[PDB]
């Protein structure tokens, strides 16, 4: 209704700061000017190359729900420039799971940059090595098993199940729910079933549109998975929590109205 | 700190005596996820995609206001022009 209209006026003005990501050093590191990352809840990136001034930096941030297996890491595409960064912060956050809300390209307009390696293949980005073991297609989207390790330290080798939605409309969101739902179900599934995995990635062009929705759909879907029917479901409420650590989650109206007919459909299917 | 206009102008291109095409500029590397067209007699409104650049508004016998979303980091108030 006209609830998200107020929220976008709550976020006229930003509460936290946003430094790190406004350096000279880092100009080249975002895909726009004006989506930057929280510094209170950004990633701080080790063992960058020192030829570089600064290389702890990514537009990435860590959602936490509040009223690492439960968490996310909210970042943008990935730039030809900052796939190794990507690779650097999957490896040091133990995440084991990657959700891609767009297309490489869609209407023309390059939204996610290739960063993986085609099936049955390896590539080497910066210190990483990255396998691409086997890719299964579904209706909805494509999954792709993935092994990341450190070049030289073969006991660090685990994998990465990249789950890349492909169903999304060029305008709008989905007219129907169901293909989200049973994604997130097959993500939630794997997430669940390793143990001490970090956070669960969601990524794609900005980085706060389609990977708000998602990450906000997650957590209301998990909240009536732990309690049923009874529980306090507030949109308005876990859209403004999630504001706190990354800047303008969801941000069509569409998109807001999606998550309540996500979050019924979850219901009415229990 | 930096704040930024979206859009930097506001222009009518081209007219009929019921409808109006309106144009405005992009800020290159600057996030819109849409615009917030408003209209009205010196009020009406819809919302168009980030992606356009161009509008058409019909029904009309005026002021024309645009926001871009996301609102932070800008100059404090939006763009307009009177036809």
């Amino acid at each position: 209704w006209e609830e998200f209209e107020t929220l976008q006026q709550q976020e006229c003005k930003l509460l936290y700061s946003r430094k790190e990501g406004q350096r000279q050093e880092n100009k080249n590191k975002n895909r726009y000017k004006n989506i930057l990352p929280f510094d209170h809840t950004r990633v701080v990136l080790h063992d960058g190359d020192p030829n570089e001034p600064v290389s702890d930096y990514i537009n990435a941030n860590i959602i936490m729900p509040e009223f690492p297996k439960k968490s996310y890491i909210a970042t943008q595409g990935c730039l030809q420039n900052t796939v190794n960064d990507f690779w650097r912060m999957v490896f040091q956050e133990n995440s084991r799971v990657i959700v891609m809300t767009t297309k490489e390209v869609e209407r023309g307009k390059s939204k996610c940059v290739k960063y993986w390696p085609d099936e049955y293949a390896l590539k080497e980005y910066g210190v990483m090595r990255v396998r691409n073991v086997k890719e299964s297609a579904a209706h909805d989207y494509t999954l792709r098993e993935l092994k990341l390790s450190k070049v030289g330290q073969g006991n660090t080798e685990r994998t990465v199940w990249q789950y890349h939605f492909r169903t999304w409309p060029d305008h709008g969101v989905p007219s129907d729910p169901g293909g989200v739902l049973d994604f997130l179900e097959e993500v939630h599934h794997k997430q669940e079933s390793i143990m001490d995995a970090g956070p669960v990635v969601v990524h794609c062009s900005a980085g706060i549109g389609r990977t708000g929705t998602f990450i906000v759909i997650d957590i209301l879907i998990d909240i009536i998975r732990e309690k049923g029917v009874d529980c306090d479901i507030d949109v308005p409420k876990t859209i403004q929590m999630v504001r706190s650590q990354r800047s303008g989650m969801v941000q069509t109206e569409a998109q807001y109205r999606f998550i309540y007919m996500a979050v019924q459909h979850y219901i009415e299917t229990l | 700190g930096s704040v930024s206009s979206v859009p930097t102008k506001l222009e009518v291109v081209a007219a009929t005596p019921t409808s109006l095409l309106i144009s405005w500029d992009a800020v290159d590397e600057w996030y819109v996820s849409y615009y917030r067209i408003t209209y009205g007699e010196t009020v009406q409104e819809f919302t168009v995609p980030g992606y356009s650049s161009t509008a058409t508004i019909s029904g009309l016998s005026y002021t024309i206001t645009v926001y871009a979303y996301p609102l932070w980091s800008q100059g404090g108030s939006p763009i307009s022009i009177n036809y």
